[PDB]
This record gives C-alpha cells, structure tokens and sequence, in this order.
DNA sequence: TGCGAAATTCCATGACA
DNA sequence: ATTGTCATGGAATTTCGCA
DNA sequence: TGCGAAATTCCATGACA
DNA sequence: ATTGTCATGGAATTTCGCA
C-alpha cells in the first residue's frame, strides 16, 4: 500500500512500475503521467474496493469493467485484479450466458438386434380425439420399427397397459426413456423388474438423448398433419394407418424399411419387395443378418472452433431447468466428479447430491 | 414353385366361450403358417365386428396374403369379405365339418387349447391378464420338425425370453380333481 | 401407352428404352429383365396413378417414393414423374420443412445522428411490481441510449403517455417497431403524424428486425436479474438504476458508452472520463462528430453453403405464424412480386393481398 | 481554469402555484448552466419529496456535479441534503433575498415565465399537456450570445424540430383584456 | 532489433418469449 | 411497404519495456 | 476409352414443445 | 448412473448406354 508507493515517489525502482514514467504527488495522491493522460495510482489496499465499485455499476465483464477503472486509475496488471473479482461475483456467475459451445455429439452404436433396446416417449396433448389426448411411441432401436398406442394421459398406468400388449410379441432387453413422471415411477420400475427389462434414462432435460423416438415423433406428427389437411383433427382412427405407413417406409440412407430390418421380408402391403422370392426363409434370414450388421453408421462431427470438454475436478454449472422470470439461468458452481464420456458427466451439485447430466446442460465456470 | 414365407397365410379361429375375464369371453387365434407364430386377441363375441376390430390391430403390424378359416359365421359374412378385399387379403375356407390346416398349425392350435386349459384352472377368471405370457411361451417353443422357434423364424434372432423348461402341459392330479369339480 | 409398348415387344427401338435389354410379355403385362431383376413396364397412361399410389402411402419425398415403385416397376426417367407428383402434392408442400437456409443477414447502416431513429418494444409480463407488468423500451439507434418506462399494459395509451415524456427532450425522425397491437393502432398513427414522426415497422414475426432494442432488452433483463438475486422480484424501483447503469456502460468494441455517444461528455457518475477537460465544449462537440462517424460497422457474414435468395416471380411459401396442433407449418405457394432487398420481399399472398415479409419467414417451393 | 461543460451545474427552482392542471400545481425548473437546456417537472407541491421524486427522473438520465438554488424550504431540508450527498452532488445556495445565477440562466428563466403565461391564458387549466412542447421550444431557441441552441450544445447536432418563427412571446391585445379579466 | 510479458483485439456463442 | 445485435471471456495478435 | 444423360449418393437443414 | 436422429431435395458424383 503506502510502503510501495512511498518507496516509489523517491525515484527507486519497484517491480511492475516501469521506470521510464515519472511518479509524482498531488492533492495527496500518487499520480503518473501515462500516454493516455495522468492517472491516480491507488495503494494496493484500495484496489479491491475500486475494481468492485466499477464492476458493480452494471455487473460488467472484463473489458467494460477495465474501461471504467482506466478512466481514473492505473496500476500494474489491472486486468488480473478485474478477473479476480469477476470470478468471485456470485451474481455474474449464475446469470451470464456461456460463450463456449458443447463438444461434438456422440453417435452411439446402433443396437445390434431387434428388441435389444426400446426408446419410448409421449407425444401431446393433442386435440381430443375420442377422449384421447396422448400417444405412446415405442421405437425399436435397431430397426426403427414403431408402435403407437393412444392414451388419456402420459401416465404409468397407461404405459403399462400398452406395454403389456406390445411385449406379447417379444420382451426387450432395455427400455430407454426421458425422466418423465410416467417412466420414473416405482410402479413402472416394478413392472420392468418383473420382466427382466432394464430401465435406462436420459440425463435430465436432454431429449436429444431419446433422439431415436424423438425423431420418429416428428415423422408421426408430420404424416398425421398431411392426412388431416382440411378435415377436423380426428387422429385417433389414423394411428394404425400411420404406424403401418411409417414402418413400411424406406430410409433413403439405409435402403430398407423398418419392417424389412425387422422381418427380412415385406408383408402384403402395397409395393412389396419381391427380391427374395426364391430364397428359403433360412437363406432369407441369413441375408437379413448380413444386411443388419452392415448398415451405415454416422460418425462424430467436427468439434466447433470454441467447444469445451469436461475434465475431472473442473468447476461447472448446471442450467436452471424452468427458471422463473427475472431469475438466474444457472445454478451455483459445482465440481465434475466423473467423466462418464465426453458428453456426459457426474457432478457434485448445488445442494450436496450426485447428478448425471449432459454437457449440453452445463457451462464451465469462467475465470476458474 | 416358391418356398414358404411368413405372412403367406394366417390361420384364424375362435376359442370360447370361456369364463368371463375382465369383460371378455373369447380368444381370436391367429397363427402364421410358415413360422407358427401366434397372436391372440380377447373378444366379447365371435362376430365379424369383433374379428375386424382385432384384425385391425394385427394388420397394422403385418398383412397376410391369405387368411384361412372354417366357415364360422363371423368369417363368412360379407362385411368380413368386404374388409379383406379392401386390403387385398384373399380369403380361404375349409369345407364344412372337414377342417384342414397344416400339421404345424394343427399341432400349434392343439398346444394353445391345452396351455389355456392348464392356466384357467385355479384362476378361470384371470386369463385376460395372462394372454401375453401365453403368447411368449407359445412363440419361444422349440419346433421338433424345424431347428427353430417361431420367434426365431419370424425375426431371425434369439429371444430375450427363451422358455428353457418346456413343460408338462398336462393336468397334475390336483387339477384333474378341481377341473372335474369346477365344471360341477 | 399400348402403342409404344406394342412397338417395343416386336424388337424395334424406342427412345428411352435401352436396346440391350429384352422386353417380353407374361401374365398379360410387358416385363423386362433388368440387373436388379424383372420389372413390369406399365403403359404411360398408368404411370401417373402408380407414382401417386406409392407417394400416398406415407407422403414420402423423392428417393423413398422411388424405392417403392422400383420394387415392381421400371420405365424411362422414373424420378422425373416422381418429382412431377411431389411438386403437385398440396399436402407435402405445405407440411414439409425447408432444407435451404435463408441468405446471409444484412447489417443495416447505423443511424447517422442521435434521434434519427428510435427502436421501441415491450418487455413482459413480469412479476407484478407496484401493479406494473411491462416495460417500454426505447433505444436510440445511433447511440444506444435507452429510456425505460414501467407500464400496466403493452397498450397504445401507455405508449403515448411515455413517449410524450420522452419527446420533451427531442423529437425523433423515425420510430421503428414490431407489429405489436400497441404500435399498429391508428391512434398511435395519429400521434406520430401530429409530430412529423415517421412510423417504421418490422416485417411480421421477425424480431431480429428490431434487433437494436431486442438486444438491449437482454441487457436490461440480465442486469435486473443480478440485482434481484435472492430478493423478491421488486423491479419497479430499479428501472431508473438499470437505465442509468446501462446508458453509462462501455461497448468494448466501440470503446464508448451510449451516454458518451449521446453527449460527448460523461456526467457526474462514478468513474467519469476526464480526457476532454481542457477542450472547450465546441472542440469537444467537434471531436464527438468525429467519434460518431468513425464507429465500427460490421459486414454481411458469409452465406451458408446452402442458402437461397429470392428472385422476382419465384414460388415461395410464408410460414404459418401460430400453427394449430397437427396443422401445416406453411401457407400455400405464392409469388414474389418485388425483391425489396436480398432479405426482404413483397409477395402476392394466400388469399389475394400484398405482403412484405422477411426471407426468414419463407421457403422456396420445391420442385418448381 | 477549465472551460464550462454541460452537467457542471443545474439551476433549479419552483414556479407556482398555478391553476390546477390534471392534479398538478407547480413546475420544477431545471436549466443546465453551460447549455441553457431546460427540464420541467410538474408537481403537486414545492416539497423536498416532490423535488426528489422529480429529480430522480432526471438524475437517471444525467447527474450534475452541482445543483444551485435559492434557500427555498424544499432545497434546504436535510432530506434533500442527504439525497444529494448520496449522489456526490454538491449543493449550492444563493444568499437569502439576493438570488444570483448567470446571465444566460436569468434570461432563460425569464423566457420560461413569459412563455408559460402566454399559454395558460385561454386554457389556464391545460398546461400539463403542454409542458413537452414548451420544453422543445425553449431548447430549440437560438441564443444571441452563442451561435447555438441548447439542443445543439447538448447533443452536437441540429434538431428535427427547429423553432424557425421565434415568437412575439408578448401578450396580444385580446389576451391582456382576458388575463386582466381572468384574474378578476 | 529482439525478447518475455502485458495489453489489446478478435470473435464465436448465445439470448433478446 | 424493408434490413439483426452486441456483452462476453479465452485465444490470437500487437505493443510495450527493456536491452 | 470417351461422351451426354441418367442414376445414385452426398449432405446441410431443420424439427422432434 | 450415460450417449442425437434422419426425411428431405438440390448438387456433386458415379454409372450407364452407346460407340
Ligand atoms: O419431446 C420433447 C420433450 C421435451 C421436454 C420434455 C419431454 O419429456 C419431452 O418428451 C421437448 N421435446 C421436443 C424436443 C426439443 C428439442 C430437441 F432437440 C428434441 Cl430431440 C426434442
Ligand atoms: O422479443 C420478442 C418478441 C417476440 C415475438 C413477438 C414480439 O412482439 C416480440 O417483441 C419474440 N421475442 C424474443 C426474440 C426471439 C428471437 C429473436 F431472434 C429475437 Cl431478436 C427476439
Ligand atoms: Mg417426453
Ligand atoms: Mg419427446
Ligand atoms: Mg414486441
Ligand atoms: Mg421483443
Ligand atoms: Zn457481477
Ligand atoms: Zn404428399
């Protein structure tokens, strides 16, 4: 503080204060003639308070804060002190937006077999049709084969009703879903254990994680819409049609329809493919096993020029889910316990719990 | 002539009436001719209406070229005929009193009747709930003649629920005495 | 139809049917042995119906439709006929998404003088504070200097109340706004004509067009949020503080605060810049005129690799604004009357009116 | 010594009571010392409270270094003093009975009084509405001494509303007879 | 006439519901 | 008849202090 | 052994509220 | 304790029919 600054006025060299400028006194304050003009050099014991007053005016970031201070003051390495404050400002940390993108998405391997993995989800509410408001959508991961069930609510009870009917055909190893109330109930848990089905859940608020079914929801809504153009939105009676329509539609990239990947042979639907008419069912099933394994699989896209990837013990913040008006968009900083993969992490959270979250719902805390 | 495939022919038939279960009285039985895969639908009656309602569910998963049946009322109605024509499903009838299917089908249908009987004793009223587990059983049952179960022929893969302890399927001493006593 | 196909069976060459394949008869239909297998060659008079039946199964696009047809048929230039149908399918045209991006944004010139252009807009509803729910935000285009007025509704009546108070300071040439009810009322129209103010409106549903004020709304909400962290959201009393705070905050790219660009001198606020203490007001105002004209102006970004730009007489479709559940996202095709600029157009619309719309709210009709 | 700038000094004073207009009785007058720019705020009383309410509006646009006033009650209260100290605004008083401003200010204040009088005749009750047009007038008025209007000195640009027909500002024969008759 | 470190500038990211 | 914008904080780049 | 045109594949865009 | 996806229709590229 006054030690350093005394030492200075009497021409002696101090580290950080370049020698070529001269450092006088005036109005009882140490000043200096800098190219921009004369600036006060406050004692070190004053600088925290100053940086703070300047920052607090509009809770500004690095440069906008610096520019206010530089109006009156100069001292060695001002931005260091500015950044020190930014990193300690609770209000800035939990309100500002990130300016670093998530790392590139994972393209998880396609389930190996039909019934290996289901992705399930609800669509709705929709215009009431026969007193029904939602649709249970079940999509086989490997094939894309899709089942539709109209429900009155996105409830556990209705999910179980529909899934008992579906699983008469086959029981799946795993059922992946978002954390919707219907799927996270302990009744649904029992229902699954009862059948040796493993329940898999997306990280929270990250529907990309159910992308398989989500994407299929789009096709379902799109096709329903075209079918209802200029009629009252009476969709109940079309679910069966939409189901059959989509299960028998070609994926231009795969060159197969989910029905083909599921059965290896078209059923009696229009335009049925006849290419294996001469093979025995076994030769047919053998060609199907081949087709199945050799399907196009996309790869991780290039990282954007300014992505971040999570690192164990890093300070990161989870996005507030449904933030009230005028309230922060971010939770308080927390620590990365475990890097499950480059897009998924476990963090020790805002209260004191473990949470598995998508990198998409986090920002790295700025200024360390 | 071309080899036999799934969806070539669906054999359908009713079973019932059975004791009321959650409102239902009958079972529509569909069996795929090639694979022996079995679908079951509970109905309140053996009518064209109940048949169409049920077959609408199935035919929104796969459509057979041919449906085969006895000359049951429900299947001979011109409503049912109209329904099938609408879907380019050819209909096919065995002559009255003389029902012919196929060996595989006959035997399947036999298993279906027996296995049902075995479970609607002690709980003759609770079968509605059991129709799914019945189907999985039937469909993961090894076919002596073919190397494979119907699940395997249909989908071309093993099943996550194999039925390893292929069962008695015969009435144990206690069930005989309480089936010859339930029908009292 | 049968003419061409007769002509063909008897070995003679027809244009479109390559000579090296042989074209037999069977089951009363012309067939051909193609590498993939034997395909029926329907008569031309049948092909429209076929393409249609195939397309209608799931209202599929080009390849997925082709693949169904190719299952049974072959003929010359199948995709041409497929595309012909797609372009005529009302339901596909108004329901499908575009897959062509808008052309690169315009960076309009910064207004030359304070008061040349205002951008105005409402924020809210907000948590009730003293019975107030909205905020009128007025932003000077040239300077960014911003006025805030708390209102009970985003109404014309309140807009006029606030703007009478503001325009005691100066009257602006032009006031740009979105098409909100408050600004499009004929009362507001009168109010403006009464004062020789020109009313300028954004194209509809395109808030980027009011980007100046929109962007400032963000800063306002952001700063209010930080100031209200852990207190009840009592924002009424902070408007004045937020106003003063932001009007005196540096834009790091400009190196000026809206207050400086408005007055050329800081008022008695914390950290006031003192650099022109020795100039006369006139020398000061002279330096201000210089600062004003030489401010950084960004340029149009590179077009994305798959943008489209509107062309007079092109068929384009306006986005349905607030589309009901299960209804098309697009209006029927319409024609580009006039290209106002590369991002703005006039179209002859879905009924029979002229409309000025942003390119962002249009897709080019596919298949011509 | 450094040249004079805007925001260096604000001269404030009350005018009233006037005839009720939309509930209001007084006008707080703020004039910038350097520029002669004028702000006007309608109040219901000449109190510290009404002064603070009004000055809060203005001081959220710009803050003067010094406010100058007569020793009006409202300005000498320690509430008003606290208010100014809170904003690092130094307060400054002319000695009682002997009010000193500056030539520019004196003359401005004079125009303000006259121009008001000129419009609150015929409509002595409708002035509240007119305060904005009054200000624009005052602020786009050419200063004989300086080459510029206060708008131009404040903002450094021409105004979109220049007041080209600088007015009589004097009471025409009809107004004399109905002002010496309104105060009847 | 060139070094190491500070200062500045650049700029992608995201939010204005 | 009209049109995106700009605070932000790491990284990239330039400038500075000294020689 | 190379041309013009058709067929195929590529792939950015946008929506799953 | 987990993870984006894929129909779409112009453009880019490969293949085809003929020589
Ligand atoms: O389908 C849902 C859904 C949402 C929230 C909560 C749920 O439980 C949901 O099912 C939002 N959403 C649509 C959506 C939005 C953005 C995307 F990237 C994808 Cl893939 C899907
Ligand atoms: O501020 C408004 C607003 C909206 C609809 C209708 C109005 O009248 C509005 O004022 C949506 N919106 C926020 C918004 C969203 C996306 C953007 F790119 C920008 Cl710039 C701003
Ligand atoms: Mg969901
Ligand atoms: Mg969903
Ligand atoms: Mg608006
Ligand atoms: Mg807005
Ligand atoms: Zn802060
Ligand atoms: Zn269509």
């Amino acid at each position: 503080l006054d030690a350093e600054l005394d030492q200075l006025l009497q021409g002696h060299y101090i580290k950080g204060y370049p020698k070529q400028y001269t450092y006088f006194l005036e109005d009882g304050k140490v000043k200096v003639s800098r190219p921009e003009g004369v600036k006060i050099i406050p004692p070190q014991s004053d600088r925290q308070k100053i940086v703070l007053q300047a920052h607090n005016l509009a809770h500004t970031g690095r440069e906008a804060t610096l520019l206010k201070i530089a109006n009156l003051y100069w001292w060695p390495n001002m931005r260091k002190d500015v950044v020190k404050q930014l990193g300690r400002c609770q209000q800035c940390l939990i309100t500002n937006a990130s300016n670093k993108a998530s790392g590139p998405i994972l393209r998880p391997d396609r389930p190996q077999k039909p019934f290996d993995k289901f992705f399930i989800d609800y669509i709705g509410p929709l215009p009431p049709s026969q007193g029904y408001l939602y649709v249970l959508v079940v999509v086989d991961g490997m094939t894309g084969f899709t089942w539709l069930y109209p429900t009155k609510a996105p409830s556990t009870s209705a999910t179980v009703k529909s899934l008992n009917v579906l699983t008469s055909i086959a029981i799946p190893k795993v059922i992946h879903s978002d954390q919707g109330a219907a799927f996270t109930s302990s009744t649904f848990a029992e229902w699954a254990k009862e059948r040796g089905i493993h329940l898999e859940f997306s990280t929270p608020y990250h529907p990309q994680s159910s992308g398989k079914v989500e994407r299929k929801n789009s096709d379902i809504k799109r096709l329903l819409t075209k079918l209802l153009v200029g009629r009252p939105t009476k969709w109940y009676d079309l679910l069966p049609v939409v189901q059959l329509a989509l299960n028998n539609t070609y994926s231009p990239v795969l060159k197969y329809t989910p029905h083909q990947l599921l059965f290896g042979i078209d059923s009696n639907t229009p335009f049925a493919n006849q290419d294996t008419l001469d093979l025995t069912r076994e030769e047919e099933l053998s060609l199907l096993q081949e087709i199945r394994t050799s399907l196009y699989h996309p790869s991780t896209p290039p990282a954007s020029s300014r992505s971040w990837s999570p690192v164990v013990g890093q300070l990161v913040q989870e996005r507030v889910a449904r933030p009230a008006s005028l309230r922060p968009r971010w939770h308080k900083p927390s620590t990365v316990l475990k890097v499950l993969n480059p897009r998924t992490v476990v963090i020790l959270d805002h209260l004191g719990n473990n949470r598995t979250v998508s990198i998409d719902n986090l920002k790295p805390t700025s200024h360390q | 002539d071309r080899p036999q495939k799934p969806f070539d022919k669906f054999f359908i038939d009713y079973i019932g009436p059975l004791p009321p279960s959650q409102g239902y009285l009958y079972v529509l039985v569909v069996v795929d001719g090639m694979t022996g895969f079995t679908w079951l639908y509970p109905t309140k009656a053996p009518s064209t209406s109940a048949t169409v309602k049920s077959l609408n569910v199935l035919t929104s998963i796969a459509i057979p070229k041919v449906i085969h049946s006895d000359q049951g009322a429900a299947f001979t109605s011109s409503t049912f005929a109209e329904w099938a024509k609408e879907r380019g499903i050819h209909l096919e009838f065995s002559t009255p009193y003389h029902p012919q299917s196929s060996g595989k089908v006959e035997r399947k249908n036999s298993d279906i009747k027996r296995l049902l009987t075995k479970l609607l004793v002690g709980r003759p009223t609770k079968w509605y709930d059991l129709l799914p587990v019945v189907q999985l059983a039937l469909n993961n049952t090894y076919s002596p003649v073919l190397k494979y179960t119907p699940h395997q022929l249909l989908f071309g893969i093993d099943s996550n629920t194999p039925f390893a302890n292929q069962d008695t399927l015969d009435l144990t001493r206690e069930e005989e005495l309480s089936l010859l006593q339930e029908i009292r």
